[PDB]
């Protein structure tokens, strides 16, 4: 029986020794999937909250465990007041683990209370705490309720710049607490004055963590509020043509495949231009190699269509289809193979041949190693060549025939 | 695909009785199949589609040319079979 | 719990710096590496800089054959000098390696701050003597108790070993039985206050920095 | 204001690349209708307009792969209704242009005669849909007829803007009219199906001031599973 | 890459034809 | 023959044969007629032609090119081979540096092949090469005569050890890489901070930087281990003085350095309008409020040091009134000073 | 309790 098990592992937290109270706490998250009631989860979470209330600190992070591991259940609780007023009574203890404990709670509940105004004002007195745990865990239920609630997140955007921009707090500090600002897709105004301070807190922290972590939340921000995506795509180019790191050009690199992989069809004619020449002339071939992989992802989209003779990302396309490096090799003939299915024009019966022959050639490059690496490349040609077969049906000839004599 | 071809192919073969022995003033309508872009995935569907492009030829150019009962009606609806069966 | 909620995640930026970092593959970074740096008679700190911030982005799984080389150098980062990043930056990776190796390293972390006035000044403190007499932790090189990036990690070993030895004197007493309570009860009592008492005169400002 | 900016800037995107694939098509009308739905969830100014606009590119999009069935390569014979899709989208545009008619409390004239051409669309194509499963020529022209009864109260109506309505269905239908009336029904069903491929896409003038007509009960808070009881054939 | 290759993606194993592969394969 | 089938393939299918047996000798070298076929392409190179052919043709030019770099990079042991091949590579580019060719693929492969084979040479001494360099930089542009050379110094760091380092020369030389925003401005700082280095960043960074100035602020942090460690006045001069990266640099120097460093660092701000007052006081403020100091729960000055804190205020006051909140807001400190 | 301030606010049930 369901409240038969419930009282089974309910005598156990009563047990005075820790193994076995734990031991209760724990076996919980097995209760819930097998009886999934609303009035038996219900209780199950209240006596769950006064255990939490009057136990120790590992009693009190089983209880965060297992509140974590139940997050679908907890909506269907219902005696959502007391349950979580008696979790909130230890905010007010003096031990900082405890009042980070319940901050993590706090945090990890904020699905069922958004807008619960006594959790943001122990957020908000936790975030200016002296013990390093309690900050930490303030910063985590900031990260919580800044997603679930957008009155919370209005003002700790503002409480976040102040003390990002107070010098008394540290730079690790300061590295966990920018993305708190990803949080801010709720208000177009809301989100421009994050862009802002995002704007002014990357050229004032220069160092390479900040840089990566300010620029990445920066565009979980333009992603998830829409009406940033434009000028947050060109600071990426700028960054990536302009900072001469090479973790931070490889962020904006893998960052600007986010941005193409979701939102293919916002890039302009510009952003593809200078994505082409950061290609044309970076002397990394790491770079080089993920630049032709974003430049491969937007070229089986719609974005070449908005970019369209023979242009730079042609010219690209067609000097990386002969690279000593397998993997620029394979993105630049998925690049001229989309570029030639996409389309009819004139330009591209040129070209077509030397989709061809670099197929052929990445074939002939690509079979005699046995490489785990090589077998990659070796799918990606052979999935363009069946893609520039079948979209194009003439030269399929060619195709069949190099692979016959491959073979 | 291949039960869309099958269900396809008898109701072929039951258009093609009706249009030219039961019925062949009341039926065969402006039934040209607009025959552009056969994206045909396989070599059977191309098989089976130019069957009943075949097929459906001959129903529509011996329409009315003939009686009802007639040796041309039953020697193309009985050759359309097998038309239809060569294809494995 | 301190050992456990740091386990507890935050913002994803850790995650995000290892996947951006760690990447760069400059496989230099070894235990042997850190050692023929920490073991330079000109010592340069830059060199030791570079190591232990690239090994904040490693994961505590692959940080375990470091835990020699970071043990076993922590003499030298009392020697009046060493910057403060350096101590907190070991002291961090000390935290990471807590998390999934911590009754090695205390051992290790205890031979290693031994005053190391005699050849050895035993080096063979083992667990089990560790737990029989917590106090252990407290006998460190004395130029400690004016680093509190090591106090944090002699804080550490002292509650823990102070948690410790009360399952080991449950099992002794279980083992031997084949009253004593009230003695194992005692002593406990005893030992904990007598932690207490060290810790607070480890808080005197003693006379040689007074005048 | 950039949400407009961007509703204004999405709007035109989707107008200037009208001469792509239909896969193509397809996708630019799913990115820009989620981009759309979003900004109606971020902007709530502009959510009525948003999902005004989104519901335009879902029956733009419904209409594209409609016309893009498999239906069209097989003969009337051999169609069947069992996989139909194109069925289903014609009933959709229809709600949808009733739900873009009439939950939305700022459309105009100028808004009406874009959805009223929609409906039209719509019904050329469920003519078009019934008329490949038709054997009998007599039901065929009778809903022909119907639809063309439907268009001359339509140019009727709608006679002031028809000069705005370049290359669309409506006035590509206009001019060859007079074929229309003395046209065979099936070669009237054949010019509309090889003509909704070649009709343009509109473009609707966005209202300055437009929200959803929206409706949510409180009072009977179905969220309690105590029963309301009562005698039988008596009332509660 | 063949997207009707029967043979490949054979993550999908049913529950007839591994117990076929099961029974045919060490034989 | 063989300069007969490349008489047949540029001015097709024998192509195909001639990239079958280029990956069956590939083939056979990673597991137990690639120098003849470029002997004879050589000695066809010799006689002036085809280079329009293959230029025409690049996408069966290109590939050749490809398995004789492969060749080469597979086995560098095989003196000859490689020094063939790059006197065939400069004489094709020779060949191809002309003003009208509409070169495309075939002329960028035929650089980087180049810029990969004949840059990947030691240059003989430090000095002289950083010398060529700081000369290249200071004539006009010579971004591909720049580019050879920095190759050339980060071969020569890399094989070779330290030289004559002359400090000026270094600065001038990172000076002008960042005015001309070289790509291998980060791998040159690598190689030269790898074999006094915080006096040249420190001076890097007091001078437009743009962009790579967040390259230097972390070096900066990372070859100097405490802020204000060594050459003190540039860092003084650093972070407070009359900078967009100053305030990361404070919050550095704040939490990194040690007690004593920022206790001799308050009293040469506090006991002559050298300081910027705002950091100053942001700085003694931050000091005063560090979180090891505060964790789980005041400082006395002497006369002279609160007077020129009191007079720091005022200053700031002044600079700020070009009203009187940030006095009130600055009276928390004098108030815990005194 | 040692846990709470005597000027923290009190629980009540």
């Amino acid at each position: 029986d369901a409240n038969s098990a419930l009282m089974e592992l309910d005598k156990g937290l009563r047990s005075g020794k820790l193994g076995e109270q734990c031991e209760a706490v724990v076996r919980f998250p097995r209760l819930f999937q097998k009886y999934p009631f609303p009035i038996l989860i219900n209780s199950a979470f209240l006596k769950l909250a006064d255990v939490f209330r009057v136990g120790n600190n590992f009693l009190r992070l089983c209880v965060l465990k297992v509140t974590q591991q139940s997050e679908k259940h907890l909506e269907k609780i219902l005696n959502v007041d007391e349950f979580v007023k008696r979790i909130f009574s230890v905010i007010h203890s003096n031990d900082p683990v405890a009042r980070a404990i319940t901050l993590r709670m706090l945090g990890s509940l904020a699905s069922i209370i958004p807008e619960r105004k006594n959790a943001h004002h122990s957020i908000r007195q936790s975030l200016d705490s002296h013990d390093n745990v309690e900050v930490e865990a303030a910063v985590f239920a900031a990260a919580n309720f800044s997603a679930q609630s957008k009155d919370f997140a209005v003002g700790i955007c503002n409480k976040i710049s102040e003390m990002i921009q107070g010098l008394a707090t540290p730079v690790d500090l300061k590295l966990k607490l920018i993305p708190i600002l990803q949080h801010m897709h709720h208000d177009a105004i809301l989100a421009s004055s994050a862009r802002q301070l995002l704007q002014q807190l990357v050229t004032s922290y220069p160092s390479t963590k900040m840089v990566i972590v300010s620029l990445h939340t920066f565009t979980l921000l333009a992603a998830s509020s829409l009406v940033d995506t434009p000028k947050q795509i060109q600071l990426l180019l700028q960054y990536l043509k302009n900072d001469p790191r090479k973790a931070v050009k490889r962020l904006a690199i893998q960052d600007l495949k986010l941005l193409a992989n979701k939102t293919p069809h916002t890039w302009s004619r510009e952003n593809i231009q200078a994505l082409c020449e950061c290609a044309l002339q970076t002397p990394y071939d790491s770079l080089k190699l993920g630049m032709l992989s974003v430049l491969s992802t937007l070229s089986g989209t719609i974005a070449i269509k908005h970019y369209f003779r023979s242009s730079d990302l042609v010219k690209l396309a067609q000097e990386c289809c002969y690279h000593n490096n397998r993997g620029i090799a394979a993105h630049g003939v998925r690049v001229l193979t989309n570029i030639t299915v996409s389309c009819q024009e004139k330009d591209l019966l040129a070209l077509e041949q030397d989709a061809v022959f670099g197929l052929e050639s990445l074939l002939v490059l690509c079979s005699q190693d046995d490489s785990p690496g090589a077998q990659a490349t070796l799918k990606i040609a052979l999935n363009c060549m069946v893609k520039l077969a079948k979209g194009r049906p003439h030269l399929s000839q060619s195709v069949v025939e190099t692979l016959l004599t491959q073979l | 695909r291949n039960v869309e071809l099958q269900q396809q192919s008898c109701l072929l073969i039951s258009h093609a009785i009706e249009a030219l022995i039961l019925d062949p003033e009341s039926a065969s309508f402006q039934e040209y199949g607009s025959t552009g872009t056969a994206h045909a995935d396989s070599e059977y569907e191309r098989r089976m589609m130019s069957v009943y492009n075949h097929v459906l030829e001959e129903v529509e150019s011996l329409n009315r040319k003939y009686t009802p009962v007639s040796y041309m009606h039953t020697a193309c609806l009985c050759n359309a079979i097998i038309a239809l069966l060569k294809v494995p | 719990v301190d050992d456990w909620i740091c386990e507890e995640e935050i913002t994803g930026t850790d995650a995000l710096l290892r996947r951006m970092l760690l990447t760069n593959n400059a496989k230099n970074h070894s235990p042997k590496q850190l050692q023929e740096a920490f073991s330079a008679v000109p010592v340069n700190n830059t060199q030791v800089m570079q190591i232990i911030e690239h090994l904040t982005l490693l994961s505590a799984s692959e940080l375990i054959p470091y835990a020699e080389v970071l043990t076993s150098n922590m003499s030298q980062l009392l020697n009046s000098g060493v910057p403060r990043r350096i101590l907190q930056t070991v002291n961090k990776l000390w935290m990471v390696l807590n998390t999934v190796m911590p009754r090695r390293l205390w051992v290790m972390t205890v031979n290693a701050l031994q005053p190391s006035i005699k050849f050895v000044r035993q080096q063979k403190y083992t667990q089990n003597d560790l737990m029989i007499d917590p106090l252990i932790v407290l006998r460190c090189d004395q130029r400690v108790h004016r680093c509190p990036p090591l106090m944090d990690i002699t804080l550490h070993m002292l509650n823990g070993y102070l948690l410790a030895s009360k399952a080991y004197l449950s099992a002794h007493l279980k083992e031997t039985e084949q009253t004593r309570e009230e003695l194992k009860n005692a002593l406990l009592a005893a030992q904990d206050s007598a932690a207490v008492q060290i810790l607070l005169e480890i808080c005197l400002p003693t006379e040689e920095e007074k005048a | 204001d950039p949400s407009q900016q961007f509703l204004q800037q999405s709007l035109e995107r989707v107008y200037s690349l009208q001469h792509l694939d239909p896969q193509g098509a397809q996708e630019l009308l799913e990115f820009t209708i989620r981009d759309l739905q979003r900004l109606g969830e971020l902007q709530s100014e502009l959510a009525g307009v948003a999902d005004f606009s989104a519901t335009y590119l879902r029956c733009q999009l419904l209409l594209i792969k409609a016309l893009q069935e498999k239906l069209w390569n097989v003969a009337a014979p051999l169609y069947l209704k069992q996989s139909d899709l194109a069925s289903a989208a014609a009933k959709q545009i229809m709600e949808e242009t009733y739900k873009m008619e009439f939950m939305y409390s700022g459309v105009e004239n100028k808004q009406v005669v874009i959805i009223h051409h929609m409906r039209l669309q719509a019904k050329a194509l469920q003519l078009i849909v019934t008329a490949r499963t038709t054997r009998g020529l007599d039901p065929l022209f009778g809903m022909c007829e119907k639809f063309l009864q439907e268009v001359d109260f339509f140019q009727r109506y709608f006679i002031a803007d028809l000069p705005h309505l370049q290359d669309s269905f409506v006035d590509k239908l206009l001019d060859l009219m007079p074929r229309l009336m003395t046209s065979k029904p099936a070669e009237v069903v054949k010019i509309l199906q090889t003509m909704l491929r070649q009709s343009a896409f509109l473009h609707l003038p966005l209202p300055e001031q437009i929200h959803k007509a929206s409706a949510t009960i409180i009072e009977p808070a179905g969220e309690s599973d105590n029963p309301l009881r009562f005698t039988s054939g008596l009332v509660v | 890459x063949x997207x009707x290759x029967w043979x490949x993606x054979x993550x999908x194993x049913x529950x007839x034809x591994x117990x076929x592969x099961x029974x045919x394969x060490x034989x | 023959d063989l300069a007969g089938m490349f008489l047949q393939i540029f001015p097709r299918p024998v192509a195909l044969a001639l990239q079958q047996a280029l990956g069956q000798e590939l083939a056979r070298v990673v597991q137990g007629i690639t120098v003849r076929v470029l002997q004879a392409l050589a000695t066809l190179l010799s006689s002036p032609a085809l280079v329009m052919s293959m230029h025409r043709s690049h996408f069966l030019a290109c590939p050749l090119l490809r398995q004789l770099c492969q060749y080469q990079r597979c086995v560098p042991q095989d003196t000859g081979f490689s020094s063939l091949f790059l006197k065939v590579l400069l004489q094709m580019l020779q060949w191809l540096d002309s003003p009208g060719v509409e070169g495309g693929p075939l002329r960028a492969q035929l650089r980087m092949l180049a810029s990969q084979a004949s840059a990947g040479r030691r240059l003989s001494d430090v000095r002289g090469g950083l010398l060529r360099l700081a000369e290249a930089l200071a004539f006009r542009q010579d971004l591909e005569v720049v580019s050879s050379t920095v190759r050339a110094v980060i071969a020569t760091l890399r094989s070779g050890e330290q030289c004559s380092v002359e400090p000026d020369l270094i600065s001038k030389v990172l000076q002008g890489l960042i005015e001309v925003r070289s790509p291998h401005l980060e791998e040159l700082l690598t190689a030269f901070f790898s074999a006094k280095p915080v006096v040249v960043v420190s001076s890097l960074l007091l001078q437009r930087l743009g962009p790579s100035s967040g390259l230097l602020v972390d070096w900066l942090e990372m070859l100097d281990p405490e802020v204000v460690s060594s050459c003190p006045d540039l860092q003084l001069r650093l972070l407070f003085s009359r900078p967009s990266f100053r305030p990361y640099l404070l919050t550095l120097f704040t939490h990194q350095s040690s007690w004593p460093t920022l206790h001799q660092c308050i009293r040469v701000l506090l006991g002559e309008q050298r300081f910027d007052p705002s950091a100053s006081l942001d700085f003694l403020w931050a000091c005063i409020h560090v979180p090891r100091i505060w964790q789980g729960r005041v400082l006395r000055v002497q006369g002279p040091e609160l007077i020129s804190l009191v007079e720091l205020i005022l200053a700031e006051a002044e600079t700020r009134s070009q009203a009187c909140s940030l006095i009130q807001a600055r009276l928390p400190l004098l108030l815990s000073c005194c | 309790s040692p846990s709470y301030s005597p000027t923290s606010p009190s629980y009540s049930p």
